[PDB]
C-alpha cells in the first residue's frame, strides 16, 4: 500500500476544498466555508499496478507565503496549485505559491489548475497561460462543478511518481454489503423518512 | 512544458486486480445519477453521489441479488448493496425518471452505512427498465429464504 | 508609545516562562503604547488570553496590527483566541483603526467578529481584507456594521471614514445588506471591495444603492468582480454622486466595450474633476473609446497623475497612445502604464 503526500494549495475562495470533496464523495458542495490552517484527507486510486493513496492536504488561502507554513510542504512527494480562471488576481498569485513551495521542496512534480472553466465570463483564457512553461508544471482546466478534467491531475502525479507513463485507473474490488436482517423495533420509523424523501424534489441540473 | 521529466519515487510491478464480480450474473446495467440525501445537517438536502452505470446482480453460487454503481472516469464505487424483500422504488415529487428508497447498509465506503438514495435516468422509459427489472428481482429475492 | 514584534516569525503557544515573557517585556512595562504590532507570528489560544488581560490596559491604544497571526491554528483554536483578543480591544476607548487582514475566518469564526463590529464606537479605520468571510457570514458582519452607526449615533462618535474589505468572496448574495451598511456610513472616505465575486446585478445594486449615498467618498476600488453593461450603466450614473472622488480603481472589471464607452462618457459630463488616477486594464476598451477618454483627460482631468490601460482592445501601436503621452509631457506631470499585453 503506497502513499503519496500531496500538498493543495492557491488563492481562497478557488475550489480548492471543493475540489477535494467532490473526490471523496461525490458531492458538489455550493457553499463556501473557508478552511483554518489544513485539513488532511485521504483519497485511494485502483490502478493497474495496484491501490495507492494520496493524503492531501487542503490548506488555507488566507495565510501569508511564508516560513510559518513549512509543515504543510516539508517532505511532500506532489502538489497542486490551484486558481480561478474568472479573477486575474487569483492568477497572478500563482507565482507566489510556486515558489513558497519549491523553496523546501525543490524538485517535485506539480500541476496547476484553472478551476471554473464552467462560468460563461472567463477572465484568464488558457492561450495566456505560460507560467507553467517557465517552471516546467503541468496545467489542467478543470471545473469541480461539472467535473471537467477532474481526475487529470491525480492520473498525472501518479503517472510522474510511479514511472509509467501508461498508468491507468481501474474496477475497484466489489466487496460483499453487509447482512441486512432486523425489522422489531427497528421497522416502522423508517418510512417516516422515506416520505420526506420522495416528496423533497431533486437539483434539476440535466 | 511539453513533458516535464522526473525520477520515479517507488517501483510497482504490474498487476491484476479483480472486480469481485466475477462469479457475476448482471440482469441489467444502464447509464444513471445518483443521489445521497442530506445527513445529520437537519438541513433535507440532495447531494450528488455519483454518475455512472448502475447494475443488479444475483450471485450464481447464492441467490443474493445486489445494487452495484461506478463514478466515470474514476471508477470508485457509488452504491453497494443487497436488495431486500422490504424494498421498493417509490416516486420522486414530479419527475417521471426518478425513484428513491432506503437502504439499511450500502457499502460504498467500505464501511457500513444507512442510506436513503435516489436514481434518475435519461428517459422516463429507462426508468421504467430500470423499475420493472428491480421489482422483479426484488421479487425473487422474496420468495427465496422460505 | 509602540510595541511590536512584527515579522519575528514566533510559534507562541502559551507565554510561561521567564523567556515568552521577556519578548513582551515593553508591552508590560509601558501602559501609554499607542500602537501594538503582531503581524508575522502564530498566535494559540493560551498566549492570546495572556495578551488579552495586558491589552485592554492599554487605555490610549489607537491602533491594533492583528493581521496575519493565525497561520497554522486550526478551527479549534482560532475563535477562541480571536474573542479573547477583542474583548480586551473593546476596553480601548481611543481605538479608531483595528486591522485583522489575512487570517482564515469564514463562517466558523465570525461570532467575536459580529460582537466586536457592532459595539466599538470609536472605530474609524477598518481593515478586513482577504478573511473568507464568504455571502453568509459576509452579510452578518454587514449587518453587524449597521448596528454600529445606530450606537455611535447614540454616542456621538466620531464617522466611519474606511472599509477595506476584499478577497473575501462577498459575492451577490451579501448586496442587499452591503447596500444598507453604505447607507448607514454616508461619511466614508475610502472604500475598496476587490476581487469578491461580485457579478453585474451585484455591482448594479451595490452602486445605485449603496455608494451612491456616500457623498464623500474620495478612493474606490472594484478591482477583478464582473461589471459588464450592467454594472457599467451603474458606475456611469453613480459618478457624479462623488464630487471629490480622486482614485477610481477599475482593474479587471471585464467592463466591456460599450460600458467602457459609457463610462468614459459620463467622466465628459462632470465639472471640477479633480480626479488623480484612474486604473482601466483589462476592461475591453476599444481604439474609440480611448479616443474620447484622451481628451476628456486633457481639457477635463487636470490633476490626473497616473492611468492605466494595459490589456485592452487598442494597439500599443496607436496614435492615440502618443498623443496622450504629450499630454502628460505638455503638463510636466502625468502618467501612462506599460502598454505590453494588449488583448486580442
Ligand atoms: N461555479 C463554480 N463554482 C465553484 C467551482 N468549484 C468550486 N466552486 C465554488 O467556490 C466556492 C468556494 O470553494 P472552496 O472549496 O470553499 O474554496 P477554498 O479553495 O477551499 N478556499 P479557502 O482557502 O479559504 O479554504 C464555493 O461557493 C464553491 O461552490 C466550479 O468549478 N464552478
Ligand atoms: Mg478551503
Amino acid at each position: 500500500q503506497v502513499q503519496f503526500k500531496l500538498v493543495l494549495v492557491g488563492d481562497g475562495g478557488t475550489g480548492k476544498t471543493t475540489f477535494v470533496k467532490r473526490h471523496l464523495t461525490g458531492e458538489f458542495e455550493k457553499k463556501y466555508v473557508a478552511t483554518l490552517g489544513v485539513e488532511v484527507h485521504p483519497l485511494v486510486f485502483h490502478t493497474n499496478r495496484g491501490p495507492i493513496k494520496f493524503n492531501v492536504w487542503d490548506t488555507a488561502g488566507q495565510e501569508k507565503f511564508g516560513g510559518l507554513r513549512d509543515g504543510y510542504y516539508i517532505q511532500a512527494q506532489c502538489a497542486i496549485i490551484m486558481f480561478d480562471v474568472t479573477s486575474r488576481v487569483t492568477y497572478k498569485n500563482v507565482p507566489n505559491w510556486h515558489r513558497d513551495l519549491v523553496r523546501v521542496c525543490e524538485n517535485i512534480p506539480i500541476v496547476l489548475c484553472g478551476n471554473k472553466v464552467d462560468i460563461k465570463d472567463r477572465k484568464v483564457k488558457a492561450k495566456s497561460i505560460v507560467f507553467h512553461r517557465k517552471k516546467n508544471l503541468q496545467y489542467y482546466d478543470i471545473s469541480a462543478k461539472s467535473n471537467y478534467n477532474f481526475e487529470k491531475p491525480f492520473l498525472w502525479l501518479a503517472r510522474k511518481l510511479i514511472g509509467d507513463p501508461n498508468l491507468e485507473f481501474v474496477a475497484m474490488p466489489a466487496l460483499a454489503p453487509p447482512e441486512v436482517v432486523m425489522d422489531p423495533a427497528l421497522a416502522a420509523q423508517y418510512e417516516h423518512d422515506l416520505e420526506v424523501a420522495q416528496t423533497t424534489a431533486l437539483p434539476d441540473e440535466d | 512544458n511539453h513533458d516535464p521529466q522526473f525520477e520515479p519515487i517507488v517501483s510497482l510491478p504490474e498487476q491484476e486486480i479483480k472486480t469481485l464480480e466475477e462469479d457475476e450474473e448482471e440482469l441489467f446495467k444502464m447509464r444513471a445519477k445518483l443521489f445521497r440525501f442530506a445527513s445529520e445537517n437537519d438541513l433535507p438536502e440532495w447531494k450528488e453521489r455519483g454518475t455512472g452505470d448502475v447494475k443488479l446482480l444475483k450471485h450464481k453460487e447464492k441467490g443474493a441479488i445486489r445494487l452495484l454503481m461506478r463514478r466515470d472516469k474514476t471508477l470508485k464505487i457509488c452504491a453497494n448493496h443487497y436488495i431486500t424483500p422490504m424494498m421498493e422504488l417509490k416516486p420522486n415529487a414530479g419527475s417521471d425518471r426518478a425513484w428513491v428508497w432506503n437502504t439499511h447498509a450500502d457499502f460504498a465506503d467500505e464501511c457500513p452505512k444507512p442510506e436513503l438514495l435516489a436514481i434518475r435516468f435519461l428517459n422516463a422509459e429507462n426508468a421504467q427498465k430500470f423499475k420493472t427489472k428491480f421489482e422483479e428481482c426484488r421479487k425473487e429475492i422474496e420468495e427465496r429464504e422460505k | 508609545a509602540r510595541f511590536s514584534i512584527e515579522g519575528k516569525s514566533l510559534k507562541l503557544d502559551a507565554i510561561t516562562t521567564e523567556d515568552e515573557k521577556s519578548v513582551f517585556a515593553v508591552l508590560l512595562e509601558d501602559d501609554s503604547v499607542k500602537e501594538i504590532v503582531l503581524s508575522g507570528n502564530t498566535i494559540g489560544t493560551e498566549a492570546a488570553r495572556w495578551l488579552s488581560e495586558n491589552i485592554a490596559s492599554k487605555k490610549d491604544l489607537e491602533i491594533a496590527e492583528f493581521s496575519d497571526i493565525f497561520t497554522g491554528r486550526v478551527k479549534d483554536e482560532i475563535p477562541e483566541a480571536l474573542r479573547l483578543l477583542l474583548q480586551a480591544l473593546l476596553k480601548c476607548p481611543k481605538l479608531h483603526t483595528v486591522r485583522l487582514s489575512d487570517n482564515a475566518f469564514g463562517p466558523t469564526a465570525q461570532e467575536p467578529l459580529i460582537d466586536f463590529l457592532s459595539k466599538h464606537t470609536p472605530l474609524e479605520h477598518l481593515y478586513l481584507h482577504n478573511n473568507g468571510l464568504g455571502p453568509q457570514a459576509g452579510a452578518k458582519i454587514a449587518r453587524a456594521l449597521q448596528e454600529l452607526a445606530v450606537n455611535k449615533k447614540a454616542k456621538n462618535a466620531p464617522p466611519l471614514r474606511s472599509i477595506i474589505c476584499g478577497r473575501n468572496r462577498l459575492e451577490n448574495g451579501s448586496m442587499k445588506e452591503w447596500a444598507k451598511t453604505f447607507q448607514s456610513h454616508r461619511l466614508l472616505h475610502t472604500v475598496k471591495m476587490v476581487q469578491n465575486g461580485i457579478r453585474p446585478e451585484g455591482i448594479e445594486h451595490l452602486l445605485l444603492e449603496g455608494l451612491a449615498y456616500c457623498q464623500e467618498l474620495k478612493v474606490l476600488d472594484l478591482q477583478d468582480n464582473t461589471f459588464t453593461h450592467l454594472g457599467s450603466s451603474a458606475l456611469a450614473i453613480a459618478l457624479k454622486s462623488w464630487p471629490n472622488l480622486r482614485e477610481l480603481g477599475l482593474n479587471d472589471c471585464l467592463l466591456s466595450a460599450r460600458g467602457a464607452a459609457a463610462v468614459v462618457d459620463a467622466f465628459s459630463k462632470l465639472e471640477n474633476i479633480g480626479l488623480q488616477t484612474l486604473r482601466l486594464q483589462y476592461n475591453e476598451i476599444e481604439l474609440d473609446a480611448v479616443r474620447t477618454l484622451k481628451t476628456v483627460i486633457d481639457e477635463k482631468m487636470p490633476d490626473l497623475l497616473f492611468l492605466e490601460l494595459n490589456g485592452n482592445r487598442f494597439s500599443e501601436e496607436d496614435d492615440v497612445v502618443d498623443e496622450i503621452r504629450e499630454v502628460f509631457s505638455t503638463r510636466g506631470r502625468g502618467e501612462l502604464d506599460e502598454l505590453d499585453d494588449m488583448e486580442e
